[PDB]
């Protein structure tokens, strides 16, 4: 919607990989 | 039915539904930013902009703002109807997602506050009187209630060497 026409939300995809140690 | 009835979670849905409500009231109220030119002092809001000394009247001009605070309404919304249904039918996991769309309701909400804040730094001194401190206080209220709702739906740290999650109740 940015490109159509904020920046801590980029950080939800880091934690990705603390999905990581459930292994 | 545990963690549904006991008090530490009743006292975070009745503070749910006060921010809820008091949010939902924050929208039109545009009552946050006054700019002094130097008599002149603006009133500037998500929907309607305008500045008053008779001769008033108020609309629009950055629309990302109205996008991203439906989006969080529309959180609320979902919140609460998984709210709803917890209760009933015993229904004592559909508080996690609850608490979920709650806290991104809340996010949605602060960004949507930085934008603003942003937009009002961007155009003399403003002054944060009646509005700002609602939106900021219902941010924290939507935040902390559903971050301590998750908590508390969450069964607990096992703190035994046999305790462990996803046990018999």
């Amino acid at each position: 919607i940015d490109t159509f026409l904020s920046a801590f939300f980029r950080l939800f995809r880091v934690m990705r990989l603390i999905k990581l140690l459930s292994r | 039915m545990s963690p549904t009835e006991a008090p530490k979670v009743r006292v975070t849905l009745f503070c749910i539904l006060v921010g809820i409500v008091l949010a939902m009231t924050a929208v039109v109220s545009d009552h946050w930013a006054v700019l002094s030119p130097h008599c002149e002092a603006a009133h500037f809001g998500l929907w309607r902009i305008c500045t008053k000394r008779g001769e008033k009247n108020c609309s629009y001009f950055s629309i990302s703002a109205a996008a991203i605070s439906v989006f969080s309404l529309g959180f609320l919304i979902m919140g609460t109807i998984c709210a709803l249904m917890a209760f009933r039918k015993k229904r004592d996991y559909l508080l996690r997602p609850a608490s979920m769309f709650y806290v991104f309701a809340g996010l949605c909400l602060f960004v949507s506050l930085e934008v603003m804040r942003q937009s009002v730094k961007r155009m003399i001194e403003y002054y944060y009187s009646w509005s700002f401190a609602c939106a900021c206080a219902a941010f924290v209220l939507l935040f902390l209630g559903g971050i301590s709702l998750l908590l508390f739906s969450l069964p607990r740290m096992p703190q035994n060497p046999w305790e462990s999650c996803m046990d018999a109740e």
